[PDB]
């Protein structure tokens, strides 16, 4: 990975030309969530507690 | 050229592809002569490779902050505004019965609807893939690289969709009062200054209440605060404002709107179908497959309004039926209140479970997510675009 | 679509509209087949809505600080200024009887008279509106929302009328001597500077005492301090000063008059009828009703000089009979002493008591107020406008 | 309620463009007032004391 | 006298270049009269020289930082990127067997293996080089001076090749989307400003993945971070920016990109052959010798794509078969991601052993090194060039 | 008696366009001063004390 | 002695009248031997006066009560009354919409005008009035006496004007319906006694609301209570009315008919100018001066309708231009409600400050007051006069 | 037979005209 280096003895700073704030890599979708209650029941039907009006 | 390099009978593909194959082999004899690999000192030695680098890049979504996690439980949603009523003079010649006559509050309202689910799939072989890489570590890097890339592709697509949504809304929905024309870049930058000030005072001109159900005849006056205003423009314009307008001006202590700009190089590039095309050719499916559409098969119907996000125009069926959503002309500034966007996403359980085919030793992995993107008519928006 | 979707008899409205209705019902059968709500998995469950949103916005009236509460007791008002007396020399030659000779103080006066009483109304159903909202809380927000909108509308209209008053006065009433002309916007900025300095001196040119009754013979000299001077301009002109004039000048350490400027986007758009127009059509009354005019009915006469405050020109009767109070030519800078505005109001008991119709469970509420807006000739004021 | 966020590494401020001071929601008509003496008499004819010149 | 000076029979060269020669010397009388070196007091003394100075200079390579030392061990290297997959909507009417279908990850790869093993040699005589220098101390300096000059040539030449590689890649490899046209220097400076911002966005337009093996139909989106963008231009442009742009602008804080610029006096100067040329002419082989190419001999073949680094065009065989790697039009601003360059070197055992020729008394030192330069297709690049 | 309010978030000062120092409501003649000794004596011949001439 | 008394050389007047009069007096001898004043005991002493009476007759305005102090600022007087509404039956059969019906109150009005301001003055001389009185105390009484006579004059004049107003109103500005005719003095007494009772009846016929702007159409029923009724008649007529037995029965009951009836000998003696005369002769101004008119001068114009209040008919300018305000015919009874005479007056700072001439030692004092006199149409009035 | 009242003090206006107690 080559690394750009300073080619000038002194310069005005380059801040304004940077879009690191606008479109950073860290701003991205998160994949760590686990499924909601409905999902867990679809997979295992583990909740047998409530069937709503019955009998 | 030696026969061996050309010969395919000895290929690994041949061994895996066919039902029965030679279990035992005595090695073939290799020569580099009259081949790309020729080495002057020693012929007869197989070519040796030093690196196999991944070159993976991470991409992000500019509009991620807007996304708000929500449950996926119900489909429709609605919003409404109570429309303006002008104070009227007390006539006093009217019949006393007016007291009894009833007039109710009037409102304008919108229904938005449900979202769209999206999926991506990758399978890892566990046999032939191993032949490609020299070390076990390189293969593990390869697997993570596919997952990492997959997420990045989703970010890039969502950004494109939000950027395209805004460009389409401005191009089609906006009224004449909202729209303005800029002759040249200098005029445009001045027009944008005027817009920031104009949209901070009470006006019914920039609302799209008319499109809403109760607004066909009537007015709604809304005022947009500065913090909210944000502007979507082409990069060419930002480069000009910073390079020429800001640099040249003596005093810019105030009067700088660059914090608000959301500059993008293209804006255009997301295409929308028209006329209900139906896939009919192998060549068409092959192009779509290259861009990731495993699902597509000949005979499937693509509905009107389908948004491709890649150029499908050249392919036969879509030749005259695809339209590009883009700014018309180089000069484009859509200045809008931020509240209008309405972006919501659900990522719970995004990474679905793996499925393993014991035959073939392959595991197929899936990523499924839900996205709803929309634009509200009620809030203020103004388009400064190149004069026709 | 299913037959149930289009059946009027099954509607809640029928139960309310007809004098007798079926007390007992066994529920109808719902299907989403071939309708917008179609769901792939179920096809027999009613559509479900997640949320309802008010999107209430609060609007203000720029000139509130000026408004002065007053009692509503008497119709007319008057203002007067004592005219100037020049010191004279002692002539001891004159007869001693000059002591008896009498000099009387002199004055110039103006009479400005009646006010305008304006009204708004809204009725709340109680019995059938409840069907619309899922929770009582949403319905209560609905009722606060209509009241809040009603009040905001009064503020926007008052602002429009004060802005229109000044624009109308400047274009027509202002004394010819006061008018000044700028060839370009750059000249205008200089013209403003000269006027601000000039009117702080003791001079009779800026005041319009000549228009007042006693000014024909004699002089009145008034001085206007900077603390009071204020300027009314279009937004584009303010944007010019900020974007280019202020930005370009090397030293604006002092010499910045933008604190004073009141800038408006349109600075026009209040329309006044030029002939008596009698409402004659159903379509016309429907447009007026959409802007809140319950009182309007066919055959009513709108007298000459009536101010609509919304664009009624398109309607048949008012096609050639409407004129707009607007600046002429895009350079407008009416600079005036603030004391000249004369805005008075009476909002005592503004929210009139509610009336409840027991039949129908409805309470109808009203808001009534008095407003007098006028401009005084006596104080200094000079308009800078584009050269004709 | 989306909220706009900063898209520049560095910039000059936007105070001059801000128009909150000029026009803001706080500046509005007040509805808390109660009726004048005349009004109270119109509503209830409470005051029966004075009828001006009589007989 | 002139006649003596003219005679070459007396030359030292004749003794050295012939098998037998006249050993005894009878001296030649020398007279300084009527010659440029005459002195007033003594008119027969041969002219005497005071100093013999070297005027050696040191030249360095701009690009040395990029170079990475590596063991010289294996011929090839490869690198790859995983291609983009657009998310696909959930059809839900697809056959349930789709789960079984296998979708494999896709990628694009490049193989770059190469080396050039460049060398150069210098010979010090010990007989006849002594004739030239009067003090033995200067003669020793002459020997050190050749070694240092040989090293300076390695550095200057590598710089030319890296500079030429970049100009060549841009001029030929880049796609239409990357290319931009600038009419004048002010237009160019704005374009450079724009390109810096364009590269920071997520876009596939500037990638060269299409050239790579798997990218023929699909797309890859990469983002180039600032701090890794270096721009290669001519000095005339850098001088323009400093003299007329940076100097004049009021607010150059923040907008100066000159740290990135790698300006060269003249980007062109390296020539690449087209067609094959055999060195038919003796005059050509002599010219190449002036530049240090002892190896060249008549009848050798120069392959297509040979890069000369000096102007060989005038020579007959290369008259039509040479093409200069150069910018077109004097406006060139190839902005690129630094990662793309890939310069590697092996300098172990660079100074090879000397070989003493007993006959002729000459040492013959050699310097050998290995250098590999290549440019990667995957990273973002833009070329702004003079409008045709 | 209306009075102006600022109407701008930030502005350069308006000093230099103000003539308050040059002309002001004050800077006016003083009405309040009483007659000099001569005047008071003319009004009522209070000072009967001094006459310059000798008997 | 007759001759000594006759000589005017020895007079106080001669010295005061002319400059340079005689300073030294040697007394003149006095004898009463053959003259009046002769006394038996002492013939030579000067006649001596026991007393100077200073008889002063107080005169008063009978109408002074029923005068309302006004604290004047402003000029006009409105005088409204509210019109009658007759009670109506329940009519429960009528539609319930009758609840909503405006039923606005109705009224009549009369704008009277402004009041004249009158003045009187007396000059008192310190120097010569002193000669007349024996003691200082008598002279001080004389000064009080002139002020009191001036006050007495205001009263007689106002009484005369109020009486004249009634005679003029009855003769000219009266509703014809109110008038009645009496053939004989005896018939008049019957008519007048019948009328007193008629006023007490509650009926609209007597009042003049038919005039008074307001309503010709509706009715106002006015009642005149006993104690608020009075009869303006000539003195002879009052004697006849009192003589009748009815007057005696009233007094026995307790109502004093004698106080109520008000009489002047002729109801005449106040004169009205007709024809706009202008003063032209010295003799006239002298007559006016005898009656106290310092202000009048030759060439002054007396407007038509000026009320002289003394007989100026003999004077030449007014000879054919004066008409007396007097009842026509001997019989004249005007019976009116007392409240009708609006007689508002202002008496503050009545006695204005004195002015001391200082030459002649004279002080002039002035009395100034404001008087407004008018008659109201609303109360009951009847006029009984001899038949034509 | 009552009489005009001879004196009361001047209204506020009268006194301020005579004195001009400016304030």
């Amino acid at each position: 990975g080559n690394e750009m280096r300073g080619m000038t003895h002194a310069n005005y700073e380059d801040s304004r030309l940077n879009k690191s704030r606008e479109l950073n890599a860290n701003m991205s979708i998160g994949t760590s969530k686990s499924e909601d209650e409905y999902g867990r029941q679809v997979h295992s039907l583990t909740k047998q507690s409530y069937s709503d009006d019955s009998v | 050229i030696p026969t061996l390099i050309a010969d395919s009978t000895k290929a690994s593909l041949q061994d895996f592809n066919h039902d029965y194959g030679k279990q035992w082999t005595f090695g073939e004899n290799w020569s580099n002569v009259n081949t790309m690999f020729e080495t002057y000192v020693n012929k007869y030695l197989f070519p040796k490779i030093n690196e196999t680098l991944l070159i993976d890049i991470a991409l992000g979504n500019r509009f991620n902050w807007l996304a708000k996690e929500q449950d996926f439980i119900g489909q429709y949603s609605e919003e409404y505004v109570i429309m303006d009523t002008i104070p009227i003079e007390m006539n006093l010649s009217k019949s006393e019965e007016l007291m009894l006559k009833r007039n109710y509050p009037q409102m304008a309202t919108r229904l938005y609807g449900s979202g769209i689910v999206k999926k991506q799939k990758f399978t890892l072989n566990n046999n032939d893939v191993r032949f490609n890489f020299q070390t076990l570590g390189d293969a593990t890097n390869y697997a993570l690289g596919v997952l990492r890339k997959k997420i990045s592709d989703i970010n890039v697509q969502e950004e494109k969709e939000i950027r395209a949504m805004m460009v389409d809304y401005a191009i089609n929905q906006l009224q004449d009062s909202n729209r303005r024309t800029a002759s040249s870049k200098e005029d445009l930058t001045e027009r944008v200054f005027e817009a920031i000030l104009n949209m901070q005072n009470n006006s019914a001109k920039y609302n799209e209440v008319h499109k809403a159900s109760g607004g066909s005849v009537g007015q709604y006056t809304t005022v947009s605060k500065l913090s909210d205003i944000a502007i979507l423009t082409t990069d060419s314009l930002k480069s000009y404002l910073l390079d020429t307008k800001i640099a040249n001006t003596f005093q810019m202590a105030g009067i700088d709107f660059t914090d608000h700009i959301i500059s993008f190089d293209d804006l255009g590039g997301v295409y929308k179908t028209t006329k209900d095309v139906t896939l009919a050719n192998e060549d068409t499916i092959n192009y779509l497959r290259a861009f990731g559409d495993y699902q597509a098969m000949i005979g499937d119907v693509i509905p009107t309004g389908s948004v491709f996000t890649f150029n499908v125009s050249d392919l036969k069926e879509f030749k005259g039926n695809i339209e590009e959503i883009k700014p018309q002309g180089e000069l484009f500034a859509f200045i809008f209140d931020i509240n209008a966007l309405k972006y919501k996403r659900n990522t719970k359980g995004m990474l679905k479970e793996p499925f393993y085919n014991g035959e073939f030793d392959e595991v197929t992995h899936w990523i499924h997510y839900y996205s709803f993107k929309a634009m509200s008519p009620f809030f203020n928006k103004i388009l400064i675009t190149e004069a026709p």
